[PDB]
């Protein structure tokens, strides 16, 4: 059975607590420790119980509850309401495979509704699964939920999703959670627990373009240059044509060639996959042309270069900088193998850490436990891709002064 | 039908911070 990873998104009181806890509870995947507080056992026990455990500090992260569907495993990883949610999905230490989005029927779709459904865009989740909540509190009426599914609708593709699931549920009463429904006859499609097991297995960094970040380059006499690192993306072949950047944007110029042979751990390979960790003979190439933090690609698809006259768009998580942060900060950013001074030009919003919410648009200054989303222009010309469509080369580190400032992922690009 | 007028109004409203929000993720 495959593994997937689920988070809970979706508006303060909506109801994702009383969805997850639903979802154990008709499952019988009740927490231990609320197992033994009980050695009356009803639904609404069971709720102030998982609420008691949220209050001593077990954080949805933490206590990373499982259940298992008839072709999957499911973890629910993380949602909104603890003071690491963001850092966590922008580390990627909490990764999903699909996101549940609750909106409640009695109030529809609402402002950070929508800001949930973008941070989900943004981080790369391909899968979601709507459920319409609160049933029970419009009298399980088609109409109602009809309006509130074509909010829904609007909102996700404008984001660009298509075809996810639309549920009508009450977690409270447990309708289309777990067990089927029969308040609404009107609704024929999958039950929460049904579009859960049929959450599709994360694309393969196999099938992605090929990156490999340079970490070292050697020239070992007649044989030639020999670059080190390791594939994050797709594979390498002997005779496979491989193009270097930011190397080939800075001399204006293919620093490309044929590789003549892979190597690992001192043996010879044929081809290379993600993972491994390599030296391979690039001809033509001149030991000079390339460097710790070039990245190689196939020439179909050339690694992603921001040059000096680009930005690019993150979102942060401030770990370590107690001072403001402003418009012209200039640390330095570390990603794969390289770093770069890099300048922050704007900074768009600040991010509730908690949630994930906008808490202000264009403010002048952010701190330590601040997220944002910044737009920065690098010193010098850097490798990264947006998160969303290569991860691996996603994701970065800011330091200044020997220390963490924050941790960040890429939004976008903006050629210049 | 002020009424309808202010929905409308209100509707858009909340269509162009949907914009703002596609412009900020953008
Ligand atoms: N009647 C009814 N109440 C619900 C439902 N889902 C959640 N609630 C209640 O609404 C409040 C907020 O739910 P909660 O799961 O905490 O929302 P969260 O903040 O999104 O996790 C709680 O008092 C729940 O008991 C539902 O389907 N029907």
């Amino acid at each position: 059975k495959p593994h997937v990873n689920i988070v809970f998104i979706g508006h303060v009181d909506h109801g994702k607590s009383t969805t997850i806890g639903r979802l154990l509870y008709d499952t019988g995947n009740i927490p231990e420790t609320i197992i033994k507080k009980f050695e009356s056992f009803k639904f609404a026990w069971v709720m102030d119980r998982l609420k008691e455990e949220r209050e001593r500090g077990i954080t949805i992260d933490v206590a990373h509850t499982k259940f298992e569907t008839p072709h999957r495993y499911i973890t629910i990883i993380d949602a909104p309401g603890h003071r690491d949610f963001v850092k966590n999905m922008i580390t990627g230490a909490s990764q999903a495979d699909a996101a549940v989005l609750v909106v409640a029927a009695t109030d529809g779709v609402m402002p950070q509704t929508k800001e949930h459904a973008f941070l989900a865009r943004t981080l790369g989740i391909k899968h979601i699964i709507v459920t319409i909540n609160k049933m029970d509190m419009v009298n399980y009426d088609q109409k109602v939920f009809e309006k509130v599914k074509a909010q829904v609708e609007k909102l996700l593709k404008t984001l660009g999703y298509k075809d996810f699931p639309v549920i009508p549920t009450s977690a409270w009463n447990g309708d289309n959670v777990v067990k089927k429904s029969d308040k609404m006859p009107w609704y024929n499609g999958p039950t929460l627990i049904e579009a859960l097991d049929q959450i599709p297995e994360p694309e393969k960094p196999i099938d992605k373009p090929l990156r490999i970040p340079i970490q070292d380059v050697y020239s070992i006499k007649g044989v030639g240059t020999v670059p080190v690192g390791r594939v994050e993306t797709g594979k390498l072949k002997v005779g496979d044509v491989v193009i270097f950047e930011p190397a080939s944007t800075i001399f204006h110029k293919p620093i490309q060639g044929e590789v003549k042979s892979i190597e690992m751990h001192h043996e010879p390979l044929q081809e290379a996959l993600p993972g491994d960790n390599i030296g391979f003979n690039v001809r033509g190439v001149s030991k000079n042309d390339i460097k710790r933090g070039d990245v190689a690609g196939h020439t179909d698809k050339p690694p992603t270069v921001v040059r000096t006259k680009d930005t690019f768009k993150a979102q942060i998580i401030v770990l370590n900088h107690p001072t403001a942060i402003t418009v012209g900060y200039s640390p330095v950013l570390h990603a794969h193998t390289a770093q770069i001074p890099v300048r922050f030009e704007q900074i768009l919003a600040k991010v509730d850490p908690r949630t994930g919410n906008i808490v202000e648009e264009n403010p002048q200054f952010i701190k330590t436990g601040d997220s944002a989303i910044v737009v920065l222009r690098p010193m010098k010309p850097v490798v990264l891709e947006p998160v969303k469509e290569i991860p691996q080369l996603g994701r970065f580190a800011i330091r200044d002064m020997g220390m963490t400032i924050a941790a960040g992922m890429v939004i976008s690009i903006q050629k210049g | 039908e002020k009424k309808e007028e202010e929905e409308k109004e209100e509707e858009v409203s909340e269509e162009e911070a949907l914009a703002g929000l596609s412009a900020l993720f953008g």
